[PDB]
């Protein structure tokens, strides 16, 4: 697992972010740009990437940090408007409890997102304790 | 005194007219703003605003919250128009409108000791313009590097001030005239 | 009869701040309030049930973040046993190591470092903070903005602030439907400055979000936590929002931080009868709990707050000190008013800037303070000179330096230059030249030709609309001829793919190279270890305007 | 074309301020500089042979008086095998205490503790002063004069710098001749204020010792020393002279001090090619050896020139801590103007004003700047209200206190009342109830009437010629109306009788109790140890006027 | 031999501390002051008194502080226009060589001030040696 | 070049006379002081305030100190009526009288920056009335509390250039003025 002797990847390991789209960091250029031979997506962090970095965290003694790099890399696989809508169903007095566990059932089942959806879950009983479901305002 | 709850208001009919939601100490507990401009005469010049450009001004008191996003998003829900203007005792005041996140608004200003009651009448004003999907150029922006030296604190005790008529779960009151 | 000594004195400008007596029911008092509660904790079978007094079964949103996320459970009944005047000791104590504290500090309940770090005076404050700054180089961060949203003084603006020697720069809107123009603005003109310079558009929490997924932006730092449950309500967010909210940041690349600080839930209403320490505490434990690696705090935006009551200003050095005490990166404000004083305000920023912070401010203006979009930094492109002094006097490093007039001048009209062929390539409302000659000799927006907003708004909301991103400005920049800028731009893409910048404290320096604190790490143990002012940097402090050669 | 950023910062104050690059050779440089001695010491059958380079026969009066006096030579070789970096590292550790430095500290040669002293950086220092001062309790010093010399508002001022809490205060003359009436005005205004604040006259050295001969005065304070004989020459002395006046001083029962200050040499055209610091560290040491109790230094009067170089602000916190570590009590400056820039001075200041010092400063200007008759002092009257507000918002002890209107308008007209009373008694040239009336109400001397100072001057002349002493001073307030000020004047010249404020740090406080570091012992051991501004002193400093009850 | 835990002397042993003429710190009243019972000459510190205050200096851990003690408490038996006569001997090229050592023997032989007699003759030999004697300069 | 040098000065023999003593590079290495005004101008207007009150004027250039008082001190040694003017290249200047010590003086103008010509004319003109045992008004005081800000270092490097031409035991050598 990568460690903070690995650190910085990019001047380490920079083959280690050879992207899953399998071109590596040197791939992006303004010619390959121009070219259209590297696009928008291209420039996509990977979940691979994501948990390299979560590894040296945790080497570095950043649990906490690693957790988030976890998640991160699981949201990799989430579209950016569907983000979002999480993201927004989260807020205060948005979302019903019913409506707060099919998220995370969605996010486990179609993004396999565990972690994410485990999150979701636990906000999901404690905003009912807490009283901040929809309706509760 | 000036203003009358005529009981919880009811959901707008007519895309033409314009709520003031009002905070829950406004022109009670608290009658002017953080400078000294009286309640009355700032919904003097905001329904002035409203009025003179064809739009019913209609105004509500506001209950569950006393953050001036969250009342404006109290009565944009309720406006016929979908647009409504929120207002603090201290005189913050927000233009807002449904379709919107409560921390977002057409406009904001949010330094109230810059506020004068002609700034209230081109607020209303405004408002109506969006109410008949105008598009109004904004009111032009008031800023102080100083203001928040002089009264960030004095706005923080009128808001905890006013916060204590807050009451959750409590819908808007609809307000009678002067 | 008056005294006349006494008119004079109150004509000076400290006499024109806010100052309050403290209202403890209130919580409008900085810290060692009566109210806090004493520092306590129990777990069972690894699950915290007891958390500073407050049995699990009453717990508020805050309390469960924290106490499932916020604090190395490992060694909390260790930490919590031992003595709060010995802590405070071994912070500022040269010889007990950074990395031999964090374990302790980080297994401290939120009320127990409060406890600790109230023991200190401001010196010892500082001694520490220099310590436990998890960056062994001290940053800077500025503000680049203007009242009139104008994208051709932004870029001018943001390129001078880079050459000087911000590595981070902000930027926001006097009218919030320009955003994606300031956000490119920015970005252009910064990297024009120094590449590697990272650019923020603060913005509401989906509106930032989007434009990062753009590609308009290099990082977020208002992302915004509170201390009290019925505060961060009202901040239409909880925890587990904010939590999913960073990880999302971090999904797409992109580096992130939460902002924080004093007095927040007193000015929003709601500080439950707590000291503001004691809840910005809450704050930073929120944001560790989070697992994101910085913060903006020392009150930030809510100055006015703690600076009217008493030790509020030094309640603020504390709370940057609880944040890298918890192994925060800390961007540590002096980036918004609290006083007409000149004085005044030079006392609470040496605060950071003598020890040195991750950030010293999160937010120097570097334009006037009458362009400055979140009313006024604590320090302002007037200063510059000042700033620069106070480093030679002193033999410290504020992260910037002097610079000449014919440099600056030719990196604003680089910048200058650069958007407006942007705007071309993309058939955005023209940069004229004048509008470049203009910004480029430009003090502030009042030096500027006005624009037409409506032309520049309406093409603005259209790239959020119509989803235009980052590789559109790019494309522009190699199509107008600016193929080292469009590198440039292209080499943040690049960082953002490697993920090496989302660390505690990542900045960007030199070609290209990632300074975070796992790879610059602080090793501080007294005189004459740690971060050392010397050699060529300290020449470049040394060479302040004016400077006579005697001989 | 100008940049209009740049012609707006050539506009600002700092830019008036003078600024030199470095000149080596002539020793215009703070510190650190490569033509500094190493240290070394030699020493064969108890007498040093070799100090910092130089071997005895080379020897200047400076290099004998320290070699002979002024070093501990029982452990001078031990200590000078210590590591520098450990004991730099000794002074700012919070667990190693004062008096286990001290027996170190005074063995060391100059060049050695410059060397400690320069691994440093000014958190550091500030942390170390805390420890090393003297006094457990800070203090401050002020100065009153007055652009006419007139006595009638030298004695208000006084009353008000008094009732505002300095410890000491200064006068000196616009027209020398009058120096008499000023030493009268400032002791008899002084002990209005608070009985037991000393009170000193700075003139030519053998007119200010016949000055306290008569007994005019409480202590001396510009008792000078220089780095270079050369210099020490021009200032028309030698260490032996300076020794012999020190005990002069002492057999009169008079407490006094040297002053000394970094860039005298540089000034006075003979630097020996040595850095300010070390030719500073000699002055220090040159006091040590004359057995002189404490020092005013940091540059003091020629503050512009450490001031000009690099380094020079850190170099006179430097060479204050050098004092303290010494084991002398060090009045600290801050009383010398050098800047235009309010941001600038206030850096300075706070160096010595966070950690606290025996006197923060060693003549704050309890006039306007106007009014100050060295040439301007780092702070003044205008700031009051800015010194009370940051010792509120850090929660630090400046020594000072926020006061009422109506109690300083007492207090000045009492002050000229007794004043009126004492020049009626001794036939002195009237002061009118005009006169009364002005200096009550006043800001400085615009506000006075003018007097005629051909006959203030003549009786100030008589006062010398004809041996008029104190006790006509006592004799006139008790004979006029002026019982307790009598009895007060009368209980200060008896201090005179004990030997007990002659000791290191003292002042007189409360009700004639002697408060020196001999019973006041500084016992710092980091936080929640040590003087700590608390209890009713905090409330005190918390009631500056403004604060508004928010309920 | 005092110590410091002697002083304050003022609040220890006042009585210590008796004046050149056998007043008390007592005696001084504002009524002697102005019945002439008490005068200016009355009010002059002692050779004991500040002996004591040099054994409490040392004790402090302040050597030379106490040999400036020791010095002073030999001059108070010389005359104030006396001490101003040899200060500004001792200052640059106002004096010969021979003048400085008869200041010192006069010292010695008229106030048995035998401490500042040999730092006199000190600053004699010094003053030959650095040439800061009446015509060197 | 304005001034010559004619030989060791000597001890004027009558009252009737006021010496003014110029430091080592005063008219040579240095020619303005520290505010630029020419030592022509100066030397100038100090011997017509001397000459003005019917006094000699007798300028000298010292050595053996660059040190104003003690330049000053070397001047009245020699001076007929035991006052002298003490002038350092960059403009100091100082009253002195045969009798005080060296660091005493009978007026002093310690903020060479505020001299004008006009007071350097006063200067020589009270010099002169010492001289004649009257007792006249100082000149009024000149102070400002930013001169050291402004000038100290510049008064230094000044300084320490003047002192490079110090010469220990060489005796005042008399002027001849262009
Ligand atoms: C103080 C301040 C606050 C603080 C107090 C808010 C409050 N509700 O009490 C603070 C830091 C908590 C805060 C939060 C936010 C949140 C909204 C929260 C809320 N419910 O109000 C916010 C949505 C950010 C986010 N990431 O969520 C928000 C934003 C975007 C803005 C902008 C609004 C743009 C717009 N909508 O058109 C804004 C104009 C800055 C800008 N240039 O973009 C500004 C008004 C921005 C202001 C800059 C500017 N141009 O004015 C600024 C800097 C100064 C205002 C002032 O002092 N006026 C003087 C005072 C005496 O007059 P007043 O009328 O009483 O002022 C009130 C209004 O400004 C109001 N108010 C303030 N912001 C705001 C926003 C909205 C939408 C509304 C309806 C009302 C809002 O609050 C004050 C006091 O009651 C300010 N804020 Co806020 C700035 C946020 C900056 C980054 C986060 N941050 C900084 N410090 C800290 C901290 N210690 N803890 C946590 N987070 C932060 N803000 N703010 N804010
Ligand atoms: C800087 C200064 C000095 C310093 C520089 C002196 C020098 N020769 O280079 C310093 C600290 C060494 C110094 C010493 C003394 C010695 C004289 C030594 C000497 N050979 O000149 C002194 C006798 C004190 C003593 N205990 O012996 C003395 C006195 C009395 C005075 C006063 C003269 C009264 C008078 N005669 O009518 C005076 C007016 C103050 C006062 N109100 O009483 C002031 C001029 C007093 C001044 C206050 C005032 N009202 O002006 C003040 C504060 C500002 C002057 C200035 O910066 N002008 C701006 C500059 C751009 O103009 P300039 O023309 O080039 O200025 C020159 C003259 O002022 C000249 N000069 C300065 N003092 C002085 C005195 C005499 C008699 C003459 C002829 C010429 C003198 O020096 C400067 C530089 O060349 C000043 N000084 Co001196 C005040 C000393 C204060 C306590 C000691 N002290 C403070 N800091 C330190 C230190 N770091 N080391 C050691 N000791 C000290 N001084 N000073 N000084
Ligand atoms: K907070
Ligand atoms: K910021
Ligand atoms: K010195
Ligand atoms: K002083």
């Amino acid at each position: 697992s990568a460690r903070v002797s690995d650190y910085p990847l990019a001047n380490k390991h920079p083959e280690w972010v050879k992207t899953a789209t399998n071109k590596t960091l040197d791939d992006f250029t303004l010619e390959n740009v121009l070219s259209n031979k590297v696009t928008a997506q291209d420039m996509r962090i990977t979940p691979e990437t994501l948990r390299l970095q979560a590894s040296i965290a945790k080497d570095a003694g950043r649990d906490r940090l690693a957790m988030n790099f976890e998640r991160a890399a699981e949201l990799t696989a989430v579209p950016d408007d569907r983000i979002l809508e999480i993201y927004n169903a989260l807020r205060p007095y948005r979302s019903t409890k019913e409506e707060l566990l099919a998220i995370a059932d969605d996010l486990e089942s179609r993004y396999q997102a565990k972690i994410c959806a485990a999150f979701v879950r636990e906000a999901a009983t404690l905003y009912v304790e807490r009283k901040k479901l929809k309706g509760d305002d | 005194g000036f203003l009358t709850e005529v009981g919880e208001a009811r959901q707008g009919t007519q895309q033409d007219e314009v709520i003031i939601a009002v905070g829950p100490a406004f022109g009670l507990a608290q009658t002017v703003n953080i400078v000294g401009i009286p309640h009355k005469s700032i919904l003097r010049e905001v329904i002035a605003g409203i009025e003179e450009e064809g739009i019913k001004a209609r105004v509500i008191r506001c209950f569950k919250s006393s953050d001036v996003a969250f009342v404006a998003v109290e009565g944009n829900r309720l406006s016929g128009s979908g647009i409504s203007i929120g207002i603090q005792s201290k005189g913050t005041t927000v233009i807002h409108q449904q379709g919107l996140p409560p921390l977002s608004n057409l406009e904001l200003f949010p330094q109230a000791p810059l506020l004068t009651l002609e700034t209230y009448r081109q607020i209303g004003k405004n408002a109506a313009r969006y109410a008949k999907r105008e598009s109004p150029q904004p009111v032009p922006t008031l800023n102080d590097q100083m203001a928040r030296p002089k009264y960030q604190a004095k706005s923080a005790i009128l808001h905890i001030k006013e916060t204590k008529y807050v009451v959750t779960g409590k819908n808007p009151q609809e307000l009678r005239v002067a | 009869m008056r005294s006349k000594r006494f008119e004079a004195l109150a004509k000076r400008p400290v006499n024109q701040d806010g100052f309050v007596k403290e209202w403890i029911e209130e919580g409008f008092i900085a810290m060692e309030s009566p109210n806090d509660p004493k520092p306590s904790i129990k777990i069972v079978n690894g699950a915290v049930t007891e958390l500073d007094g407050k049995p699990v079964s009453d717990f508020d949103l805050i309390d469960h973040f924290i106490a499932r996320y916020g604090i190395n459970l490992n060694r909390a009944e260790e930490v919590m046993a031992m003595d709060s005047v010995k802590l405070a000791n071994m912070l500022c104590d040269p010889n007990v190591k950074r990395s031999e504290i964090v374990p302790l500090t980080t297994a401290m309940t939120p009320a127990k470092i409060v406890e600790v770090v109230s023991h200190m005076n401001v010196v010892e404050m500082m001694m520490a903070m220099q310590k436990m700054r998890a960056r062994r180089t001290p940053s800077q961060q500025a503000h680049v903005t203007n009242v009139k949203d104008n994208p051709v003084q932004i870029a001018a603006d943001a390129a001078e602030g880079a050459w000087r020697g911000f590595d981070e720069q902000e930027t926001t809107v006097a009218v919030a439907r320009y955003a994606p123009f300031n956000a490119i603005a920015l970005l252009v003109g910064s990297q024009v400055g120094r590449p590697g310079v990272l650019t923020q558009c603060s913005l509401e929490e989906a509106t930032e979000l989007k434009l990062g997924m753009l590609g308009h932006t290099c990082y977020a730092e208002t992302i915004s936590v509170y201390g009290t449950e019925p505060v961060f309500t009202d901040g239409d967010d909880t925890p587990w929002s904010k939590g999913f909210l960073a990880s999302s940041y971090a999904s797409r690349g992109l580096k992130m931080r939460f902002t924080s600080g004093s007095g927040s839930e007193v000015q929003m209403g709601y500080a439950e009868g707590k000291s503001m320490l004691y809840l910005e505490a809450r704050c930073i434990y929120i944001t560790k709990a989070a697992g994101v690696q910085g913060l903006q705090n020392g009150s930030v935006s809510c100055i006015g707050v703690p600076s009217a009551v008493p030790s509020g200003i030094r309640a603020v050095l504390a709370e940057n000190l609880i944040c890298s005490s918890l192994d925060l990166e800390c961007a540590s404000s002096n980036d918004q008013t609290f006083t007409h004083s000149d004085m005044r305000r030079t006392a609470r920023l040496l605060m950071q800037f003598l020890p040195g912070t991750d950030f010293i401010s999160s937010g120097y203006s570097a334009v006037p303070n009458y362009d400055n979009m979140f009313a006024g930094s604590n320090e302002d492109a007037e200063d510059f000179d000042d700033y620069n002094v106070i480093q030679r006097d002193l033999k410290v490093d504020g992260g910037l330096r002097p610079v000449r007039e014919e440099d600056v001048i030719a990196i604003r009209n680089k910048a200058a230059r650069a958007l407006q062929a942007v705007f071309a390539g993309m058939g955005l409302p023209p940069i004229t030249d004048e509008e470049v000659e203009a910004a480029t000799y430009a003090h502030g927006s009042k030096d500027m030709p006005e624009r037409n907003i409506v032309e520049d708004i309406k093409f603005a909301q259209e790239i959020i609309n119509k989803n235009r991103n980052g590789l559109e400005v790019v494309k522009a920049l190699a199509q107008g001829g600016f193929t080292d800028v469009a590198q440039d731009m292209l080499n943040i893409q690049k960082a953002k793919l490697t993920g090496d910048y989302l660390h505690t404290s990542a900045i960007i320096v030199g070609d290209g190279q990632v300074l975070s604190a796992v790879n610059d790490v602080n090793d501080y143990a007294g005189p004459a270890t740690g971060y050392r002012l010397q050699g060529e940097r300290w020449e470049e402090i040394k060479n302040i305007p004016g400077a006579l050669d005697p001989n």
